[PDB]
RNA sequence: UUGACAUUGUGAAGAGACAUAGAGGGUGUAGAAUAAGUGGGAGCUUCGGCGCCAGUGAAAUACCACUACCUUUAUAGUUUC
């Protein structure tokens, strides 16, 4: 078996070869296009674990997103109110950028369906993901059980509503006494305990 | 850890006949199996060293073991994987360099 | 493991081409510091002799000069002055008690220096002359301690077989490693140089 | 004013429990350490937006400060505090003031 | 606006020291004698020769080693300029 070695070799990354594919690689990437066709999964290791299974219809997008902060509009820096909130510079997107990777590539093939993603390489200016996106009506796709679950419309565009592997972090979903405030999700957690209860024979 | 049947104290509970039973097959998931250690020894092998770990087996033959576990513990996290990573620097020279 | 290679059996007895009596050398090595309280400052019994020549300068008193006409080496007095602080070396190591310690400040200028005194570390005036004497001319080993990095001592014999000489190299390395001081490293069975006198040198 | 560098006053000790003789010194405000809890907190409101939060004080119209003077007992050399009334000049030191000598003007 | 880290690589200079050997260097008294210290130790080589002893000094040697001390990089990769 040879995807162990691709897994272990991925995991050495500042050693020499693989910063000297790294640095082909983002010069290769930064002279195409924003969001481009990856032809072949890059890391079929880790493409693979993430539900990729090289047939008709599974399709890896490759992403470059624009890295750092969150400069806010609001323009000439005046936020108009407290100086609580009169900050500009250091505000910091809640969202990763593995999400909006995964958001912009789910808006661009509107008819396939995002199911993972994963990093590939970063420079100063850019991060560059592959997302791992399945056309969900392609008939190895309706047939074939263990993927046919996409074709079900509870999941067009996993990627906006944080339902992929990025999102449910970001969301902060984990079980945990850490996640008291985001476990079932936020908003939710919040109304059911600020709604007031009133019974018929009142307590 | 036989309880010692009071409230309170140093072992602390109830008198019960205890079971044992058997084990989950977890509890052991970071054991390492022997296509784990040839794949890894493998691609330790091919790929080198990164340039933190070169810097470290600089300060082993210089400067000593105090200023590593100083050096590791900022350039990595806890303090605790400073130990194991200088104790891999430790095997790396010394299984190699020597003969 | 120590069996492959000598460090004290059979397999070096014809590297060395002199037929005397030549022992083996042990060199520990562990880092410590400059100080003269730190270290292993011990020196245990060792139970096969080193099967070296010595004699000891019994400079008694009332009560101990007696036991040495039995199971020693040389009968000496107190009044025997004129001979040790001027011209004679014929001694490797003495032997002193506690109930005299007002003439020890008349040898030392001959004798503390090639090690043929006492100053603080060896058991040279132990009072014990009728029990300590089984256990001196077996020849001991020599745990000396010296300014940054090296402790040399002595073992055993080459020429003894690999049947006296095999619980003396266990028994020594219990020593310098359990009356250690927290002045010690890691691994301080780190290098250990074990050369007779003569042939090469066998390390772990 | 003037004290004596040393009184003997009371001294708790559990081995006292009588006047003893006392060192007398000047009490000092003391290294304002980090890593306390107030510092901790006020340190964590301070950080990102917002500006000065915790008040700062401007108005201060007391010229003097009361002055605290350190015991030390010479048996158990426990400490004790004591206090004084508001004093510009204070010393601990010597030269007691004399029986009305020649002033020399 | 200014600094640090990252994007950020490859050659050629000047010093700090490590894989890797060895030539030599290291002169306050005394002591055949330049013993920077230690361990074994009365002998080795066909012989010669030195050595044990003797004497000396804080240190006794012929013979094999360790730490070291100042050079020497000719062999390999890292440092701040």
């Amino acid at each position: 078996g040879a995807y162990k070695y691709l897994e272990e070799l991925q995991r050495k990354k500042q050693s020499d070869v693989l910063r000297f594919l790294q640095r082909v690689r983002v010069w290769e990437y930064r002279q195409k296009n924003v969001i481009h066709r990856a032809a072949r999964p890059t890391r079929p290791d880790k493409a693979r674990r993430l539900g990729y299974k090289a047939k008709q219809g599974f399709v890896i997008y490759r992403v470059r997103v624009r890295r750092g902060n969150r400069k806010r509009p609001v323009p000439k820096g005046a936020t108009y109110g407290k100086p609580t909130n009169q900050g500009v510079n250091e505000l910091k997107y809640q969202r990763s950028l593995r999400a909006t990777a995964e958001e912009r590539v789910g808006r661009r093939a509107a008819n396939l369906r995002v199911l993972n993603s994963y990093w590939v390489n970063q420079d100063s200016t850019y991060k560059y993901f592959e997302v791992i996106l399945v056309d969900p009506q392609h008939k190895a796709i309706r047939r074939d059980a263990r993927y046919n679950w996409i074709c079900d419309p509870v999941h067009k565009h996993r990627e906006a509503r944080g339902l992929t592997a990025t999102g449910k972090k970001s969301r902060g979903i984990n079980k945990g006494h850490k996640f008291n405030n985001t476990k079932a999700g936020r908003r939710k957690t919040w109304k059911r305990q600020n709604t007031l209860s009133l019974w018929r024979y009142r307590k | 850890t036989v309880k010692t049947g009071i409230a309170i104290g140093l072992n602390k509970g109830k008198k019960v006949t205890s079971m044992t039973p058997a084990p989950k097959i977890s509890y052991k998931k970071g054991a390492a199996s022997n296509r784990t250690k040839f794949v890894r020894s493998l691609v330790r092998e091919i790929a080198g060293l990164s340039p933190y770990e070169r810097r470290l087996i600089d300060l082993i033959r210089n400067s000593g073991e105090k200023r590593a576990r100083k050096v590791a513990k900022k350039r990595l996290g806890s303090f605790t994987r400073a130990k194991a990573k200088v104790e891999e620097m430790n095997n790396i020279i010394a299984a190699s360099r020597r003969h | 493991v120590k069996e492959l290679l000598k460090y004290s059996n059979e397999t070096k007895k014809r590297n060395f081409l002199e037929t005397v009596e030549l022992q083996v050398g042990l060199k520990n090595y562990d880092p410590q510091r400059d100080k003269r309280f730190s270290g292993s400052l011990k020196l245990p019994n060792c139970p096969r002799p080193n099967m070296s020549i010595c004699i000891f300068g019994d400079a008694f008193d009332v009560d101990r000069a007696k036991s040495c006409g039995v199971d020693a080496m040389s009968v000496d007095d107190l009044k025997k002055l004129n001979k040790n602080k001027k011209l004679i070396k014929k001694l490797s190591k003495k032997y002193n008690a506690f109930i005299a310690s007002e003439v020890l400040i008349k040898q030392v200028p001959r004798l503390l220096g090639p090690q043929l005194s006492k100053a603080g570390k060896f058991p040279t005036p132990v009072s014990h002359n009728d029990d300590l004497y089984g256990k001196v001319t077996d020849v001991r080993s020599t745990i000396k301690f010296q300014l940054k990095k090296v402790l040399c001592l002595a073992v055993a014999v080459g020429n003894v077989e690999m049947e006296e000489d095999v619980l003396v190299n266990q028994i020594l390395m219990s020593v310098n490693f359990f009356v250690s001081l927290l002045k010690k490293n890691w691994q301080n069975v780190g290098s250990l140089v074990v050369k007779s006198s003569m042939g090469p040198a066998f390390r772990l | 004013v003037n004290v004596p560098k040393t009184r003997k006053t009371y001294c708790k000790g559990k081995t006292c429990r009588k006047h003893t003789q006392h060192k007398v010194t000047q009490y000092k405000a003391g290294k304002a350490s980090l890593f306390a809890q107030g510092k901790r907190r006020y340190d964590r409101k301070q950080s990102g937006f917002g500006g000065q939060t915790k008040p700062v004080f401007h108005k201060k119209a007391k010229t003097t400060k009361k002055v605290v003077l350190r015991l030390e007992c010479v048996k158990c050399k426990t400490r004790a505090q004591l206090t004084l009334k508001r004093c510009k000049h204070f010393e601990l030191g010597g030269e007691k003031k004399q029986k009305g000598q020649a002033l020399q003007f």
